[PDB]
């Protein structure tokens, strides 16, 4: 079984900034392609940004391409995201998830395969 | 949906036949590769015949050319303490050779082998050197020495030579261990007859390799896991005497002996001996039945050449009868003395139109070497004798664990990328 | 880690050691010698000479335009990649390979006139 | 259709067999053979490092920054590509070659400084 | 004005005649001649397959992604460029030249796989 537990922050404030990882285990974490996916709480599902298994190549939606930095570790199985300026717009549950991409050599994905179930991230 | 995708730089080769190159006074285990290997067919074993044999005439192209004695020679017998297995093998011969002028001559005497000259006219007292009807012999050089210093065989950029590790390897197939080589380890170029002198020893067993085991038109390469200790001598004390037959041309001879004349032998632990043929007998009967019968005997016949063992030992050349080594039927402090003649004209190779003269040594001469391996030939009861009158196979029972490829480093593959 | 030590690998591992390889192509009696450094640069040459002509001087992993076709090999990216060696790969495929070095060649051509009319 | 096939045709057709002609040009007795050998390969070197001076490194077709100037030759583009071979073309531009050749060199020294600050 | 007339100059000024060196790298009795042609063209070929490695093929001015290291040498712009020849220069930091030429492979195989990817 897949698990990916997300171990976020809580409420902050305005233009201030927090920080996010995941977990990950059951599976090779270096063979996949991992993202970040929103959801407000009136809303329904956003990306936000995707990086590549070797964490070497970044994607950003627009709204957040000068704000956040999604990182990944392969040693220590673990995908992070550091927000900053954090708008009250930003407030969502933001979801670890495996998939998005894939790597040359390998079949395509373009789809997401695993979900954590979020940390809240409140904006005061 | 997929697109070429062109690689360079990829681990990948081609059997391949190139130049190697020697070197004289690095290794990558290739984990997952399983290579086929086929000795017989090596190209190594070519270039090391002609590596030797070009080199062997390189260094005898300065040396003086023994052409001014080509005389006839008066022999008689010689005034010493001859034992019977001597009787007529030496022979005290009187001639007239040349000196530093052309106008004068001088009187010489010297010993011979009677093997190195033949009688003219069925007359008792004029004899001849052996190579005069056929082409001139040549004085090996006495500075030069006939050492069986070890080579190494190195590739070009571009190949490389892999390596079998397995040490069961029979020399054909699959070999599961194949590592990488930058140059292989230094061989030493010993040049023997029926028993392989001072090679590799079997990691384990005895191995018999053979190209087709079945077919008794092929010579059988046995390898040796446990070495046998020979001791060959010529327990004669030679006097060396020299004569200049022109311009700063000196000749080397034997002038005299000093105490009694006795036969050159080689010996062998007969026990040693006995354990070593049944280690044989019994990797034999892995390609023969079990409930068989093999005999060992002496080479049927041919010339000294091919029915002795011919060796180097200090610079002499040994020619010894090996009967007493191969005389027994296997069915379901002791030691073998060996008799040996010795001959100063050789052929070395098997050639026509080269013959060298070995020059004598001052003093008394032994040697020790291990037996390594032998070479076989095979006629119920199946029967074994000596055989090796090949070169090539001496090289074969050391290159037979490697193998040159080619690297071609470009290929393609599919992806999902594309321009 | 060594020159051919991926030789067993598998071709997605295998071909991380590219520059390896690469680095080990270039380094009467003495004759045979001089010869065989001879014939090793002429031999290196032709294969840059070749992936110029493709389009892919001065780098490793090259892309190109031609489709792969399903009857030169029909083994999809995991059989490949992480399946075969590249010995056993380059068997498979050794007959069609001068049809598709022959591809290579033709796509360039027509790359090469397309980006000089663009520059008009 | 193949080595040379196209010298007597016009050099608008000729242009169109470049990889025909560049294949062709890679591949005491005996010493001469290789003294051949070794010029034949420090031939090809010289040309393909002025291509790499010039910033034409691996195309068969550049296109280049400097003008062509009336003086070397004054036919128009339709009489040159459609109604002359490139073996006239060679001997009616060949005292401008010097020329022509080190425009292209000090044209790239140029750029490649240029490139060189953009990147700061 | 010509080869090696800048090598007495500083590296700022040095560098403005590197087409003028490069030019003048390519060109028993009469072997030992071919042995140094032979051998002349191996080494000139190591050098151009080492900056296809790093990704340099094709120019003389080459910037790369590897950031220098305040160890290798801690001297400013001024008094590397204005002043200090190359020779100099060379002697400075010859004990950091293979762990320099080690990071610059690095780099370019990680930028090759980036590129690759991107593609797909
Ligand atoms: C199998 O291997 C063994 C072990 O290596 C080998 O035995 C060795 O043979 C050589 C002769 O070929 C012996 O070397 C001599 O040693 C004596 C004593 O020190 C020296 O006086 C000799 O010097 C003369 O000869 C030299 C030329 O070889 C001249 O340069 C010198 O000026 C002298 O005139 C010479 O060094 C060596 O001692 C033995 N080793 C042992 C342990 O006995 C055997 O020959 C090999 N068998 C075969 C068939 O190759
Ligand atoms: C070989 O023949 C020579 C010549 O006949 C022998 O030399 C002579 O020996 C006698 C003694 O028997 C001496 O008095 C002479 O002075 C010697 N002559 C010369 C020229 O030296 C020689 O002894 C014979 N050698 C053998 C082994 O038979
Ligand atoms: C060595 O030289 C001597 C002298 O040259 C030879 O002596 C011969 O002796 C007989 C006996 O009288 C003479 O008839 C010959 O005239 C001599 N020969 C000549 C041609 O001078 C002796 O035969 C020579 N030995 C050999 C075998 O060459
Ligand atoms: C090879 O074996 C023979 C025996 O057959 C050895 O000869 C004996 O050697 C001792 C010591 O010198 C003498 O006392 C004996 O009289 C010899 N016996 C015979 C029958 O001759 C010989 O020494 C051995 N040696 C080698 C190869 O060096
Ligand atoms: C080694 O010596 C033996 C003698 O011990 C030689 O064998 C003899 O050969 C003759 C002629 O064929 C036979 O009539 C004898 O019956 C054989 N004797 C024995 C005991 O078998 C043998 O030829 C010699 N070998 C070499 C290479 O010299
Ligand atoms: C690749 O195909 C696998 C099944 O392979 C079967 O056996 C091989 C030897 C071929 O004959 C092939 O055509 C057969 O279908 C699947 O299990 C695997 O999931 C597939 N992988 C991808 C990425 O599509
Ligand atoms: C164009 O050429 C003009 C003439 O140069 C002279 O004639 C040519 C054919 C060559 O032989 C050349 O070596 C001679 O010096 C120049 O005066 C003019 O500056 C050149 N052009 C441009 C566009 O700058
Ligand atoms: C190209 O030139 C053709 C011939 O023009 C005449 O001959 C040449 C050699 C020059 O001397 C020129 O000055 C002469 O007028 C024309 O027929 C043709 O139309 C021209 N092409 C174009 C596109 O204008
Ligand atoms: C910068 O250099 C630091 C000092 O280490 C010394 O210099 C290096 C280049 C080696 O030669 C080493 O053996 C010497 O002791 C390093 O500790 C540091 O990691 C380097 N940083 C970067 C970014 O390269
Ligand atoms: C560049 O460095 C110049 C010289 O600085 C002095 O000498 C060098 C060799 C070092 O030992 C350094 O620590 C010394 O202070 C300065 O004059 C110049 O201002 C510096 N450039 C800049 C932009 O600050
Ligand atoms: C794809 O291949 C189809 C069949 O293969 C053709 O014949 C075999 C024997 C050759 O080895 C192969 O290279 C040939 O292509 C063709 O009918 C089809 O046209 C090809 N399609 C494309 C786009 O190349
Ligand atoms: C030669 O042998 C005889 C016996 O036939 C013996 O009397 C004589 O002393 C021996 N010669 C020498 C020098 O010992
Ligand atoms: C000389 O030796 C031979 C053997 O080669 C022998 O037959 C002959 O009788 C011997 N003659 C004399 C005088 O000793
Ligand atoms: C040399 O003489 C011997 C003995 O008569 C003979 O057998 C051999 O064939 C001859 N060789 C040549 C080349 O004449
Ligand atoms: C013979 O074998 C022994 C085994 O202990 C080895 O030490 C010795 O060097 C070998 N001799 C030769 C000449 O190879
Ligand atoms: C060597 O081993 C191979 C294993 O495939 C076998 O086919 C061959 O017959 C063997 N040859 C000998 C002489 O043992
Ligand atoms: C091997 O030898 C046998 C004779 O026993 C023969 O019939 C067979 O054809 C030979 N095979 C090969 C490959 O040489
Ligand atoms: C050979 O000589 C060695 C000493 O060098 C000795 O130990 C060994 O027993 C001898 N072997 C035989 C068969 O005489
Ligand atoms: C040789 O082996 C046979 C095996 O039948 C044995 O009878 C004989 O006594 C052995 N000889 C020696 C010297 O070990
Ligand atoms: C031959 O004998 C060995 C034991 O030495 C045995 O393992 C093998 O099975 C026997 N082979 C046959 C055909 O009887
Ligand atoms: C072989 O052994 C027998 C005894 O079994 C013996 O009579 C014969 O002379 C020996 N042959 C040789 C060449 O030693
Ligand atoms: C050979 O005889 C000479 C006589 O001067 C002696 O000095 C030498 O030691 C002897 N050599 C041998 C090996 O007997
Ligand atoms: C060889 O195969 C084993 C699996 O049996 C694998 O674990 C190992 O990494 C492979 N070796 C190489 C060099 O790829
Ligand atoms: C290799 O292919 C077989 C096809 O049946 C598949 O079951 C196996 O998982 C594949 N192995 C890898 C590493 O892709
Ligand atoms: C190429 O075609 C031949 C047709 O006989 C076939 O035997 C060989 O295996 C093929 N090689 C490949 C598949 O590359
Ligand atoms: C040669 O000239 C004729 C016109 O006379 C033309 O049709 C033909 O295509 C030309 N040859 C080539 C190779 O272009
Ligand atoms: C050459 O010029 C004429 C006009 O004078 C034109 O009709 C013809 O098509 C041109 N040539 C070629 C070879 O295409
Ligand atoms: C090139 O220059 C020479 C003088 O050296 C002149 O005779 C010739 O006509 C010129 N070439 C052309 C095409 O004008
Ligand atoms: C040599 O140094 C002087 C300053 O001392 C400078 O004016 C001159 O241009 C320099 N020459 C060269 C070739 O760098
Ligand atoms: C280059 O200038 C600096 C700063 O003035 C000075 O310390 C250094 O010694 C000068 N250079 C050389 C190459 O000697
Ligand atoms: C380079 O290394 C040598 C040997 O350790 C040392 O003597 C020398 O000072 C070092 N050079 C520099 C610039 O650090």
């Amino acid at each position: 079984e897949v698990q990916l537990v997300e171990t976020g922050g809580g409420l902050v404030q305005p233009g201030g900034s927090l920080k996010l990882s995941c977990r990950a285990s059951g599976y090779t974490f270096s063979s996949f392609a991992m993202s970040w996916v929103r959801q407000a709480p009136g809303k329904g599902l956003e990306w936000v940004s995707l990086i590549n298994d070797r964490g070497g190549l970044t994607f950003y939606v627009d709204s957040v391409k000068g704000r956040f930095t999604i990182s990944r570790d392969n040693s220590k199985n673990t995908l992070s995201l550091q927000m900053h300026s954090l708008r009250d717009g930003d407030t969502a549950v933001y979801y670890c998830a495996t998939g998005g991409m894939s790597s040359a050599l390998q079949s395509s994905k373009y789809y997401f395969d695993f979900w954590g179930q979020g940390a809240l991230v409140t904006v005061s | 949906n997929l697109w070429v995708t062109v690689y360079y730089g990829v681990p990948v080769w081609k059997d391949a036949e190139t130049t190697l190159f020697c070197a004289s006074d690095q290794e990558i285990h290739l984990e997952n590769v399983t290579e086929e290997f086929n000795m017989w067919k090596n190209n190594m074993v070519e270039q090391m015949h002609e590596d030797i044999i070009s080199l062997w005439d390189q260094s005898l192209k300065p040396c003086v050319k023994l052409t001014p004695l080509c005389v006839t020679l008066q022999c008689t017998n010689v005034t010493n303490n001859i034992t019977d297995d001597m009787r007529g093998e030496l022979k005290n011969c009187s001639f007239n050779a040349t000196t530093e002028l052309r106008n004068k001559r001088q009187k010489v005497y010297s010993l011979f082998y009677r093997l190195d000259i033949v009688p003219m006219g069925e007359n008792s007292t004029n004899y001849r050197l052996i190579n005069c009807n056929t082409s001139a012999i040549t004085q090996a050089c006495p500075k030069v020495s006939f050492e069986p210093i070890p080579i190494h065989y190195c590739a070009p950029a571009g190949f490389a030579i892999l390596k079998c590790k397995d040490k069961k390897f029979n020399g054909t197939g699959p070999c599961p261990s194949v590592s990488t080589v930058q140059c292989t380890h230094g061989i030493k170029p010993v040049v023997s007859t029926q028993l392989l002198l001072n090679g590799s020893l079997a990691e384990e067993e005895v191995i018999i390799r053979s190209e087709n085991i079945t077919n008794n038109a092929k010579n059988i390469l046995v390898q040796l896991n446990t070495p046998v200790q020979i001791n060959c001598t010529r327990p004669n004390n030679n006097t060396v005497k020299s004569i200049r037959i022109g311009p700063g041309q000196a000749f080397y001879y034997t002038g005299d002996i000093i105490g009694d004349i006795r036969q050159a032998h080689c010996n062998v632990s007969k026990a040693t001996w006995n354990e070593t043929l049944g280690k044989v007998v019994k990797q034999l009967r892995k390609h023969f039945g079990n409930n068989t019968i093999i005999r060992f005997a002496q080479s049927s016949g041919g010339d000294l050449e091919v029915t002795t063992h011919s060796f180097n030992c200090g610079g002499e050349f040994f020619y010894c009868n090996t009967s007493g080594l191969f005389n027994s039927t296997w069915i379901s402090n002791d030691s073998i003395t060996l008799p040996c003649r010795i001959k100063q004209i050789i052929n070395m190779w098997q050639r026509i139109g080269q013959a060298m003269y070995a020059p004598p040594i001052q003093g008394v001469i032994r040697c020790v070497s291990n037996i390594t391996g032998l070479i076989l030939t095979r006629d119920t009861t199946e029967t074994f004798r000596p055989g090796g009158g090949d070169m090539r196979d001496n090289w074969r029972s050391e290159l037979y664990k490697y193998k040159v490829v080619k690297i071609e480093p470009l290929g393609v593959a599919p992806t999902r990328c594309k321009r | 880690l060594g020159f051919l030590g991926a030789a067993g690998s598998t071709m997605g591992a295998a071909s991380m050691t590219l520059t390896v390889q690469a680095r080990n192509l270039l380094s009467h009696w003495g004759i045979k010698q001089l010869q065989a450094r001879v014939l090793a640069v002429e031999h290196y040459l032709r294969d840059q000479q070749l992936l110029g002509i493709w389009g892919c001087s001065g780098k490793l992993i090259c892309c190109t335009n031609v489709p792969w076709n399903s009857s030169w090999s029909n083994r999809n990216l995991s059989e490949i990649w992480d399946n075969m060696t590249w010995l056993q790969w380059d068997k498979e495929i050794s007959n069609y390979t001068q049809i598709i070095y022959g591809l290579l060649e033709e796509s360039q051509n027509q790359q090469e006139k397309n980006e000089q009319d663009l520059l008009e």
